[PDB]
């Protein structure tokens, strides 16, 4: 098949390269090799096919070549809207391999703070015993948060852990808070305050 | 240009035969060197080729899977249909059908993606209950209101507050899998407290596998 | 210190090219003129022939 680097880092403005090795290359002469780009939540679009040439609609930032048997993707001028998974694909003797993945992490951005939003539950699900209070937070760069749902008691989460990257347009990692509030214990809970801890600024 | 849209039932019973189609428009399949294939993408994995058809009725399949993958062409109505048997709970992935223009351009134009999650569970009725933007959300900056659609096994479901207009604002974050084996979305809109009490807001749940579209709103409450 | 050699250059030198100009190297989202900036650096260096 085709092996690709797992994690690749790049400073904004510099250039990084990918490696599409042989790994028992039954591809033969390795004539054609196409690279794709798949952002989280969208469909993979072709960026460069036939590395000696480039398709229409792609800027000169994307370029590639193949010295001996390894295809490399030279991406110059990194920006915030470039963190996506790349895949090198060729034609084998009996199939069309797509290789592995390559995640690009462009560092050099200010650490954002997550805003807490505790939406009060409407008076429609409480009559049906479905207390599902939400403390949805988002807009943070690191991506490591730990909510501390507690009504002046031991902080517990009970399902808040979801591991959602959510690489939206602002390129900020989002979160998803969901509470397991007991429908019968809703009267005992005064307000069920919500506290979220962030990376670095744990307070 | 080339528009590759998919269709078919996303949720089905296990150990059956899928009927995932690929309606292509904007080109003719009879061009020399053309063809439409299929690519699988498991959640948290890489791409993998399954099948591919050509302009001369040639049906190429993956060497690993040849007893189930059966592709056919319907250029009379321009609808490529793919059929696969022996559905196991390992094939749950988002399928893509891309056009192969030539050998050098390997799958230039792709589709949009249709997740087929079929392991054990059937469809579940979604419970739509919007979160009322009370004084807590109003005084706390933006009074973000969000419908609490939950208790549904199929993952693909779209929501949009006041469909047609207000394209931005809605968060639309991925659902969370709790211990009940179901999903839940709480997409809130970023519309501030300027004018939200006298208007109407419906997130327009589009739980297509369940064939249910409940549009409802809420009023500001008092804690 | 009478021999200076270039160390930081954006692109590879083409066949038979003499870069007589000396402009401070560039960087990311910042217009470094090239006074004392750390992010930027002088293109030429200084050999220490001892």
């Amino acid at each position: 098949a085709l092996t690709q680097p797992a994690s690749v880092s790049g400073s904004p403005g510099l250039s990084i390269t990918i490696s599409c090795t042989a790994t028992s290359s039954d591809v033969g002469a390795y004539n054609y090799v196409s690279w794709y780009q798949q952002h989280p939540g969208q469909a993979p679009k072709l960026m460069i096919y036939d590395v000696s040439k480039r398709p229409s609609g792609v800027s000169n930032r994307f370029s590639g070549s193949k010295s001996a048997n390894t295809a490399s993707l030279t991406i110059s001028g990194l920006q915030a809207e470039d963190e996506a998974d790349y895949y090198c694909s060729s034609y084998t003797t009996t199939s069309v391999v797509f290789g592995g993945g390559t995640k690009l992490t462009v560092l050099g951005q200010p650490k954002a703070a997550p805003s807490v939003t505790l939406f009060p539950p409407s008076s429609e699900e409480l009559q049906a015993n479905k207390a599902t209070l939400v403390c949805l937070i988002s807009d943070f760069y690191p991506g490591a948060v730990t909510v501390a749902w507690k009504a002046d008691s031991s902080p517990v989460k009970a399902g808040v852990e979801t591991t959602t990257p959510s690489k939206q347009s602002n390129n900020k990692y989002a979160a998803s808070s969901y509470l397991s509030l007991t429908p019968e214990q809703w009267k005992s809970h005064r307000s069920y305050s919500c506290q979220v801890t962030h990376e670095g600024s744990t307070v | 240009q080339v528009t590759l849209r998919e269709s078919g039932p996303t949720l089905v019973k296990p150990k059956q035969t899928l009927t995932l189609t690929c309606t292509f428009s904007g080109f003719s399949l009879s061009t020399p060197g053309g063809g439409v294939g299929w690519i699988r993408q498991p959640p948290g994995k890489a791409l993998e080729w399954l099948a591919l058809i050509y302009w001369d009725d040639d049906k190429r399949y993956s060497p690993s899977l040849k007893s189930s993958l059966t592709i056919t062409k319907d250029t009379s109505k321009n609808q490529v249909v793919l059929t696969m048997t022996n559905m196991d709970p390992v094939d749950t992935a988002t399928y893509y059908c891309a056009r192969l223009t030539a050998a050098d351009t390997i799958f230039d134009c792709w589709g949009q993606g249709t997740l087929v999650t079929v392991s054990s569970a059937s469809t579940k009725g979604p419970s739509v209950f919007p979160l009322a933007p009370s004084s807590k959300s109003t005084s706390g900056g933006t009074a973000a209101l969000g419908c609490l659609v939950k208790d549904y096994f199929p993952e693909p479901v779209t929501v949009s507050w006041n469909s047609g207009a207000l394209t931005s604002g809605v968060h639309t974050f991925p659902a969370v899998l709790q211990s009940s084996g179901l999903y839940s979305l709480s997409s809130v809109v970023t519309v501030p407290s300027s004018s939200l009490g006298t208007q109407t807001y419906i997130c327009n749940v589009n739980h297509k596998p369940s064939n249910t579209k409940v549009d409802k709103r809420v009023e500001p409450k008092s804690c | 210190y009478n021999y200076l050699y270039r160390l930081f250059r954006k692109s590879n030198l083409k066949p038979f090219e003499r870069d007589i100009s000396t402009e401070i190297y560039q960087a990311g989202n910042k217009p470094c003129n090239g006074v004392a900036g750390f992010n930027c650096y002088f293109p030429l260096r200084s050999y220490s022939f001892r």
